[PDB]
RNA sequence: AUCGAGAGGA
């Protein structure tokens, strides 16, 4: 009856941006990012490449609420350093690990007989 | 050997596969299986019209259980969502309609399989739909027993879905998750009455990693880096099917997360 | 035959009854320290016997698990939940027209069971779901 | 020892404490003349009534008398400096919020202390559930009911 | 009964507006808001009723009079800026 | 910007209070007597055996946001195998020429009392322990 | 349904309480909780 | 009423499965649990779907209407 | 009494109430199609009209809408079926009845309307699910619990009633009670039992969860607190984690049993400035005890920071205790296996004792205390046995009961059960109470027809040997019953006549209101108390302080 | 009985007294009675403390005999709360029980009264008194709907 | 609520992959909160789960008679031999980050009921509406639209706080609120007004 | 609209 209908988990709404960027107040080269129609699943591999990464100090991911699907990922790096850029890298590099296991497990699955 | 995570597969067969995960971080780990377990997507009736029903089973059961029953999804990625096509309702690209009609004619109760379903709408030279059965005599999955004089007739669209909406577009079963068998890192406490390694069974992975040996200090530095894990296939896509698009899907993931960056 | 008698609430006050058969067999060491202690009966001249314990319980309590091990209130609170608890009351549910019911997806049978919910007929027609219940703290929800 | 009165005057020794981060090397700057009569002063600050008539001005004093003894007890003068190290502007602080909690804690006319009393003392009595003398809700019965009967008549010889 | 009244000097009422006489004011004061009547503070991003007459309250400029009356008969009046918020 | 106490002390007793990765440490101080403690360390990260002498310094540097320890261009506080931030939460005079000091450290607990330095150790809140084999 | 079937009603010094005598011949404990609470047995 | 078609936590298939294992243990004798073995389930959560499952729909099939 | 004084009212809600655990204190969870039946009305001015008109564009069906709109003549103008409902041009003094809207104040209600307490005031929250959801520690003053418990709420019509309900009924003042003069709500179930397992020294959190936990507290600064170890690692205590939580300038002492400043057993608690210095979190530091953390944060500095506060332990505490897991089972029930044998050790002593007390009752060589019958003496020391006996193997059992052990841990924290619970579950249930009294002779000279005639023993007179997890024989079992039919009835009586007695008390003292003067008066004017409390002062701002001239020799009051 | 009683030197120190109980009052007689305390003898009945020595003595048995009511259970009630209904009792001659009988007899406003319990007889034994409802209760103004005199409509708000 | 005398309401549904998951990879339907068992000391439920996890292993039913002589121990044995913990307790993963869970979680086969308390049903709110006529105040019962009744013992706590506007809101605007001409001379309703 | 019955909560 009240139940919301199960496409929002993974669909984005009218007026709705996936990502929405803004500046921490009272912190210096902090930003908050409102990832929307997206869970657990992305936030804590964004989280843990980045905290991989040297120059970033801060990175984490907080579900505001389990009814809804969006987390608020906040990120402090060095001065000189755009987090946006930070963000970037580890995605590609998250990016690049993916094909590298996508690729190996193919090879593996053809040597496979079975 | 490309340079990054490496996986080496123990056992192999049509419904299971065990593979032992190395060099990566946990978290794309759980993440991953999480892709797995909801995100890719499948096919599956979203949509079901009984014209005639005489069953003692009343229709939502029925429009449920149809909605259960296990398809063919391979050539999912040649067919579009429902949502993005520019259909009405269905088209021929964007759903594939499926009619059953039995009549139970014999005096002994004729029971009805997914094998006796009708395919409506074009093919299109996909491999879309096709009732995956693993039965040993080939029989369908059962969904009804029909008595002498009964009958039911009704047709399905069927549409692709994410398992998020539904549990119903669900790629795998059972998956198979464990690191620290010897649990070095301490990242759980065992509970013992007496002992610990007398009361808690031995697991089988332990087999292949390194033994640990009292009297060396506990090892601050070491992080979980390898991992045992096992996929199951519910069929309607092959397993290493399933497991790679997976991987591509989480991808996918983040680079739109990268494109809305890019728009910004 | 007489091998059985029928007792009034009046005539018990006359005889003297043993709660196990095997009271009656002669007594003479090891015991396993989980087994549950029954005082030695200390008693003689038995006129009877009873059939067996669970049956001095009713039918809503024969539906319990392990009912002795539980606290009877709790025991209580349960048999009046059963009442309210959903299942599939006749087969001819879908010919009868009753002003109101309800009836389970997929019913299933307990896996632990009272013997005496054998003629309860509870196994054949069964009011509740065997799920897999984990005891832990997640989310605090 | 132990009894309910406002204000929590340790807990604001305390708080000058940490504040002002007292050290304990320096001797205090504070007048004993100064210190005295401040209590004093302090004891004639505190108000719960303001009419200009004697039994008005008794019935203040003998109103706030038991936690007049609990200030002149807290408020000590080799305590004041021995027990803890006190400041002049630490001491003033103290002296004011006193004051400040005192008057906040003092009940605001309007309030209906009848429906709260007959609240709180239900409340619990609805939590009572369960020795030759009656207790909980029947003796609660006796109590609030005139018995000329008792159940459990009885008396204490000393 | 017959000019009934408490002199100004030496009333011995409560210098301060305890939480009933507050919560009256605050909410005569939303009520005028909601009715569109004169507004004597500036407002700086404010549009509900009742933070408005908070605010009010803080820089003391509420043109209304509080009547404490005693159970004699006797009225006492005591104004606004009088009384104080602590 | 430098150290405000240095010592060599030997472990008398060690002590599991209940805590697994976690021993409260009785240590006398080697060659004057009038001064010795007890602390609570963390056992798992540095064992903490019984006829071992151990060396212990508290530093008062070397408000603002952590960060990593970094490329380690940055020279170490201490080559020392162990360290902890804490701060005090009283000072007490146990006899006329000898104090006592009272440290926690995020819930561990230091005592140390002695008579030779008066002019360190100060209340203020920031400190730091390093502990050499 | 069947517990339905089989019901006590006692109409009204210690009713409510369980008897010694309620052995076997009662329930002990299949009792309704309310303002009738122990005077509606179940066999 | 009828066989459930997957396990509620599992979520492997076992519409296909619950014919076969009915057959199993009354040609061969099998005990159930040796028969659910065989029918390749492995994990106690899809065995419970197939254990305690009570197959209503053979009653409703002998009403007539 | 039913028409006149209490009615039917108009804009009334009542639903099913679930926790949510991240879910402010004050915010209640209201669903959204009660947002859309209840209706506030609202006055159309210069600052809120554009937000008035788009409401009546969105319309009755979809919230944020409007339902209803009175023009100033009054004739009614209906949003779900009207023709004008496009195009309406809204001039100033017109009436919009706009739905219920987040940060709204709203009368959240129990049924038992014991306490003032149960009357309090929420903000609104809007959700999607149906169930009324409200914080975990807004439970106690309601005494309401997720069973399917039922709770109400009112809509206020007019800007001062919205402000009485948010100046005088608002949750944060009624934290502070008036009865008992301690904190009503407090740190509850998971939240205390985490907070428990986090202080421990022995548990250490590490850099990447120390920063998802840091990032959890909403008025978090952003400084990040320096690591208490270094060496090998950068950890963490889970106490600097919690100190983030707590306000800045609170200040905490608490000594209890052995408490030294070493403090080796980590009891007693130590806070300075928002900083914890050592002990271990329990129910006593931040439950609703008086000295709680709450008591404190409330007068120092505000209700608001400590409704924030409550927010915030919960959201750490939950978040660090979903990460290390928690159980309750039945290995936590069973004892070692020695401490069963010196249990049962235990209960045949007492049996022996009783019987030797038995055989002098026969031998008529006991002595008559004075004022007593020699069979109520010899019931007494009987039942005094047992008790002794009951009560020394459960303190057996604890001792043998390790710190791992859940249902240990949950008594520690004091999140539920107590010392008889455990006595119960593994080592003996006790002796049975009907009337006052053992096990009565229901039948002729007999307890059950099982038992011989004229037999006064433990056994027939209902002592269960067994425990609940070694397994109640059948007699235990009916008499057991009988205690529980008496508990049964117990509460079925009882809550009858204290809801009887509780609404004489508050006819009789409707009109106990302190007057200007201070005095307590009636509304004839008949005096009372001349000065309530006989001090003047509201019984939340009272607090235990010990007087030190009381106590201690006239020496050391000189010295 | 064990006791806490002042040392010679200052500080409170135990004393074990013997002190006896009986299980029927008769009061009168019993205080005039050699080797007792008459000032600290103490009984369970408050109404023959009330008869025997006035009625602030029964007022302060009274409260004792409810904290222990309240103190039995553990639970804790500031003295006030308690102390209010011991002196509304007490406040007008002897002791009025929380029923009919005392309370509602009281010269309170007719509506307050028929409020409780005989509603209807209160009502006629009124409307023969003529009788003039002051209508300052809260019971009386919640049946006539206006503001009662409570502490927000207490004061009369006016313009300067 | 089980067989037990647990009793609950949902508060919250997740997704398979928000659950905790052990090795095997099976995911509790149903959680419930450890705190409530020590109150209520119903240790049957937990050996009920033990028994239906071994029964289900064993593929044979399991017996839960009363007063039969059946030992934890033995069934643990029994569990022992067929691989997992004695008294149960299995190792789990958190969904979220896949990470071990410190403490091993006690989860196991269960008998529960559903009980005829739905939310939907019972959920129900008034606004205006409907009045009987005897009255002038709200109708009984969410089916006829009706009005939730405010309680003296609900007007008591009010008067508590003392929001005597509300209150004169509450019960006089909100449910039975009437104007009414009265004469002086007459002291009564007496009246008759020709208000147009 | 009466009256009855059953159930929910501490
Ligand atoms: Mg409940
Ligand atoms: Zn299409
Ligand atoms: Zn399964
Ligand atoms: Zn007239």
């Amino acid at each position: 009856m009240n139940a919301p209908d199960r496409f929002e988990l993974f669909l984005l709404g009218e007026g709705e941006s996936k990502l929405k960027i803004d500046p921490d107040t009272k912190a210096p080269n902090a930003v908050v990012i409102t990832f929307e129609k997206e869970d657990h699943t992305l936030g804590n591999l964004i989280r843990a490449e980045l905290l991989n990464d040297r120059k970033v100090l801060f990175a984490a991911y907080k579900v505001e609420h389990p009814f809804f699907a969006r987390f608020k990922l906040r990120i402090q790096t060095t001065e000189g350093y755009d987090p946006k850029d930070a963000l970037k890298n580890a995605c590609n590099s998250i990016i690049n690990k993916l094909g590298a296991l996508k690729t190996n497990f193919e090879t593996e699955w053809n040597l496979q007989t079975l | 050997s490309e340079e990054g995570p490496q996986v080496k597969i123990r056992e192999a067969s049509k419904d299971n596969v065990d593979f032992i995960l190395s060099n990566v971080d946990l978290a794309m780990a759980n993440s991953l299986r999480r892709v797995m377990i909801a995100e890719i997507p499948t096919l599956a009736i979203d949509s079901v019209e009984v014209e005639t029903n005489t069953t003692v089973l009343a229709d939502e059961f029925i429009a449920h259980r149809l909605g259960l029953i296990p398809l063919q999804s391979m050539d999912i990625e040649q067919l579009e969502y429902s949502r993005d096509c520019f259909c009405e309702d269905h088209c021929d690209k964007c759903s594939v309609v499926l009619t059953l009609q039995a009549f139970g004619e014999s005096e002994s109760t004729t029971n009805v399989y997914s094998k006796d379903l009708v395919i409506v709408s074009n093919l299109m030279g996909r491999n879309i739909g096709h009732p995956i059965i693993q039965d040993k005599e080939g029989n369908g999955v059962l969904i009804c027993k029909l008595r002498k004089g009964q009958e039911l007739k009704l047709t399905c669209v069927a549409k692709k879905g994410i398992a998020k909406e539904h549990a119903k577009w669900g790629p795998a079963a059972a998956i198979e998750f464990e690191y620290d068998p010897w649990n070095k890192l301490k990242h759980t406490d065992y509970w013992y009455e007496q002992d610990s390694a007398k009361e808690w069974p031995q697991s089988k992975n332990c087999e292949y990693e390194d033994p640990p040996n009292e009297g060396d200090p506990f090892d601050y530095k070491a992080q979980a880096d390898t991992f045992y894990m096992n996929v199951e296939s519910v069929g309607s896509i092959p397993v290493d099917q399933v497991v790679v698009r997976g991987i591509d899907t989480l991808q996918k993931k983040v680079a739109s997360i990268l494109l809305a960056l890019t728009q910004m | 035959e007489g091998l059985v008698e029928y007792i009034d609430a009046e005539e018990e006050e006359s005889i003297l009854i043993a709660m196990q058969p095997e009271d009656l067999e002669p007594a003479e060491l090891d015991v396993d320290p989980a087994k549950r202690i029954r005082v030695s009966h200390h008693a003689t001249t038995f006129t009877h016997c009873e059939i067996h314990p669970s049956m001095i319980l009713g039918v809503a309590a024969s539906i319990i698990p392990f009912p002795d091990h539980n606290q009877s209130p709790r025991n209580t609170y349960q048999s009046a939940m059963g009442k309210q608890a959903m299942g599939v009351f006749l087969t001819n549910y879908n010919v009868r027209m009753d002003t109101m019911a309800n009836i389970l997806y997929y019913p299933q049978k307990p896996l632990g069971t009272t013997r005496a919910m054998e003629y309860l007929k509870f196994r054949e027609l069964p009011a509740g779901q065997n799920a897999i219940v984990a005891i832990a703290c997640y989310s605090g929800y | 020892a132990n009894w309910p009165l406002p204000v929590n005057i340790r807990r604001i020794i305390q708080n000058a404490q940490q504040t002002f981060h007292i050290d304990h090397t320096k001797p205090s700057d504070l007048t004993i003349k100064d210190i005295v009569l401040g209590v004093k002063d302090l004891q004639e600050n505190l108000l719960v009534l303001r009419g200009k008539n004697e039994i008005i001005q008794n019935a203040q004093r003998d109103a706030v008398t038991l936690f007049c003894c609990l200030l002149r007890s807290r408020l000590a003068t080799r305590r004041v400096l021995q027990e803890y190290r006190l400041t002049k502007q630490a001491f003033d602080w103290v002296l004011s919020n006193i004051e400040a909690q005192f008057l906040r804690s003092v009940v605001h006319p309007g309030e209906m202390v009848g429906v709260l009393a007959a609240q709180s003392i239900g409340e619990p009595a609805t939590q009572m559930t369960l020795k030759k003398v009656t207790s909980g809700v029947p003796r609660l019965k006796e109590i609030l009911n005139v018995a000329k009967n008792m159940k459990t008549p009885s008396l204490t010889v000393y | 009964l017959k000019e009934k009244a408490i002199p100004k000097d030496q009333r011995a009422t409560t210098p301060y507006m305890t939480k009933y006489e507050r919560a009256r004011i605050l909410g005569t004061r939303a009520l005028q808001i909601s009715m569109n009547a004169p507004v004597f503070v500036d407002l700086e991003g404010e549009t509900d009723p009742l933070r408005i007459a908070m605010k009010e309250l803080a820089e003391k400029k509420i043109p209304l009079v509080i009547r404490r009356y005693l159970p004699d008969g006797s009225f006492e009046d005591w104004s606004v800026e009088e009384l104080i918020v602590d | 910007s430098n150290t405000l106490f240095d010592d060599i002390f030997q472990v008398s007793e060690v002590d599991p209070g209940r805590y697994n990765k976690v021993c409260r440490i009785e240590a006398a101080s080697t060659t004057q007597d009038q001064c010795k403690l007890t602390l609570d360390i963390n056992v798992e990260l540095f064992p903490v055996a019984a006829q071992d002498s151990l060396t212990v310094t508290i530093a008062s540097s070397l408000t603002r946001s952590w960060r990593p320890p970094q490329a380690g261009d940055r020279s170490l506080a201490d080559d020392y195998d162990y360290v902890m931030y804490g701060t005090a939460y009283k000072f007490e005079e146990v006899s006329k020429d000898l104090i006592a000091v009272y440290y926690s450290f995020g819930g561990l607990l230091m005592r140390l009392e002695g008579n030779y330095r008066n002019l360190n150790n100060l209340k203020q809140e920031n400190a730091y322990l390093l502990i050499r084999r | 349904t069947l517990s339905h079937l089989r019901r006590t009603n006692t109409p009204i010094a210690k009713p409510r309480q369980l008897h010694n005598t309620h052995w076997g011949l009662v329930c002990p404990a299949e009792t309704p909780e309310g303002q009738a609470c122990g005077l509606v047995k179940n066999l | 009423m009828i066989v459930p078609v997957r396990c509620f936590s599992c979520g492997k298939v076992v519409g296909d499965k619950w014919e076969s294992y009915l057959n199993l243990l009354q040609e061969d004798e099998l005990d159930e649990g040796t028969a659910l073995s065989r029918l390749g389930l492995k994990r106690y959560c899809c065995r419970r779907m197939i254990l305690t499952h009570v197959d209503l729909i053979e009653k409703f099939l002998r009403y007539n209407p | 009494r039913g028409n006149l004084m209490g009615k039917r009212v108009d804009f009334s809600a009542r639903t099913v109430i679930s926790g949510d655990p991240n879910l402010e204190l004050d915010q209640v969870g209201v669903p959204k199609s009660i947002a859309k039946t209840l209706t506030y009305p609202e006055v159309v001015t210069p600052y809120n009209i554009d937000r008035l008109t788009q409401l009546v564009r969105n319309g009755p069906n979809e919230h944020p809408g409007a339902k209803y709109v009175i023009r100033d003549s009054g004739d009614r103008i209906d949003l779900r079926y009207s023709k004008r409902a496009g195009d309406i041009q809204l001039q100033y003094g017109w009436k919009v009845e706009r739905h219920i809207m987040d940060n709204d104040p709203v009368l959240f209600n129990r049924q038992p309307s014991l306490h003032k307490m149960s009357m309090m005031a929420h903000r609104v929250k809007v959700i999607p699910y149906s169930t009324f959801r409200l914080n975990l520690s807004v439970t106690s003053p309601y005494n309401a619990d997720f069973d399917g418990d039922e709770m109400n709420l009112h809509v206020p019509q007019s800007e001062e009633t919205r402000a009485e309900l948010s100046q005088l009924c608002a949750v944060p003042l009624q934290i502070v009670s008036p009865q008992s003069n301690k904190p009503c709500m407090g740190i509850v179930q998971d939240t205390l039992c985490g907070i428990r397992k986090l202080t421990l020294r022995d548990t250490f959190i590490e850099l990447d969860q120390v920063l998802n936990m840091l990032y959890w507290v909403p008025d978090w600064d952003g400084v990040i607190p320096t690591p208490a170890i270094i060496k090998p690692k950068p950890l963490w205590s889970g106490k600097q984690i919690l100190s983030v939580a707590i306000p800045n300038g609170i200040h905490l002492q608490r000594f209890d049993e052995g408490t030294t400043l070493l403090s080796p057993k980590d009891n007693g608690m130590l806070i300075i400035d928002g900083q914890i210095i050592f002990g271990v979190v329990e129910k006593k530091t931040v439950g609703s005890s008086n000295g709680g953390l709450i008591h404190v944060v409330t007068r120092e500095k505000g209700p608001q920071v400590c409704a924030k506060l409550f927010g915030n332990i919960q959201k750490v505490v939950n978040f660090w205790l979903l990460h290390n897991g928690f159980s309750t089972g039945i290995g936590d029930t069973i004892a070692d296996g020695p401490t069963m044998r010196e249990i049962t050790e235990t209960i045949a002593e007492a049996k022996k004792k009783v019987l030797d007390v038995t055989k002098e009752a026969q031998a008529n060589l006991l002595t008559a205390k004075h004022g007593m019958t020699l069979r109520e003496s010899f019931e007494d020391n009987v039942v005094r046995f047992l008790n002794e006996a009951r009560d020394k193997a459960g303190r057996l059992a604890e001792v043998n009961l390790k710190d791992l052990n859940n249902v240990k841990q949950m008594v520690m924290a004091g999140s539920k059960g107590s010392f008889i619970n455990i006595a119960q579950m593994s080592a003996c249930v006790g002796q049975q109470s009907v009337e006052g009294k053992r096990i009565a002779f229901g039948f002729v000279d007999r307890t059950l027809p099982h038992f011989s005639k004229d037999d006064y023993s433990p056994e027939s007179k209902g002592f269960v040997e067994n425990s609940y997890l070694r397994g109640l024989t059948p007699q235990e079992f009916f008499f057991h019953a009988m205690g529980g039919r008496e508990g049964l009835i117990d509460t079925a009586v009882k809550t009858a006549e204290t809801g009887y007695i509780q609404r004489r008390l508050v006819k009789a003292l409707e009109d106990i209101m302190v007057h200007y003067d201070n005095t307590t008066r009636n509304s004839l004017g008949n005096v009372i108390q001349f000065i309530y409390g006989e001090d003047g002062m509201d019984a939340a701002h009272i607090e235990k302080q010990s007087l030190d001239t009381i106590g201690g020799s006239d020496a050391a009051f000189e010295k | 009985y064990d006791r806490k009683v002042p040392s010679p030197t200052g500080e409170y120190v135990k004393e074990p007294e013997w002190v006896l109980e009986t299980d029927g009052v008769n009061l009168s007689e019993v205080m005039t009675v050699p080797g007792i305390d008459p000032t600290r003898i103490y009984t369970n009945s408050f109404i023959d403390i009330m008869e025997v020595l006035g009625i602030e003595a029964g007022r302060a048995a009274l409260y004792k005999e409810v904290y222990n009511v309240i103190a039995s259970d553990g639970s804790y009630v500031n003295y006030r709360h308690m102390a209010l209904l011991v002196d509304v009792m007490t406040t007008q001659g002897g002791l009025t029980s929380v029923t009919r009988h005392g309370f509602n007899r009281s010269n309170t406003g007719a509506l307050m009264r028929c409020s409780f319990e005989e509603t209807v007889e209160i009502l006629f034994e009124a409307g023969a008194s003529a009788e003039l409802d002051d209508c300052r209760g809260v019971s009386e103004n919640v049946i006539l709907g206006q503001m009662a005199p409570i502490g927000t409509g207490a004061f009369d708000v006016m313009i300067d | 609520a089980s067989r037990h005398g647990q009793k609950g309401t949902i508060g919250i549904t997740y997704r398979r992959e928000d659950m905790p998951f052990t090795a095997e990879g099976i995911v509790p339907d149903l959680i419930i909160n450890p705190h409530a068992i020590p109150s209520r000391m119903t240790v049957a439920h937990l050996i009920e789960c033990l028994l239906s996890k071994v029964a289900a292993l064993s593929g044979n039913e399991g017996d839960a008679s009363p007063f039969t002589d059946i030992t934890v121990e033995g069934i643990s044995k029994l569990l022992r031999e067929h691989g997992y913990q004695s008294r149960g307790f299995e190792v789990m993963y958190n969904g979220h980050t896949g990470k071990k869970l410190m403490a091993q979680i006690f989860f196991g086969p269960t008998y529960y009921q559903r009980l005829r308390h739905m939310v939907d049903d019972k959920i129900h709110a008034r606004a205006r509406g409907p009045m009987q006529v005897l009255t002038r105040q709200p109708v009984e019962g969410r089916s006829r639209d009706g009005g939730l009744r405010f309680g003296e013992m609900e007007r008591d706590c009010m008067i508590a706080h003392g929001a005597a506007s509300f209150l004169k809101e509450r019960l006089m605007e909100a449910s039975d609120a009437f104007r009414v001409h009265i004469c002086g001379i007459c002291g009564l309703m007496t009246v008759i007004a020709k208000l147009n």
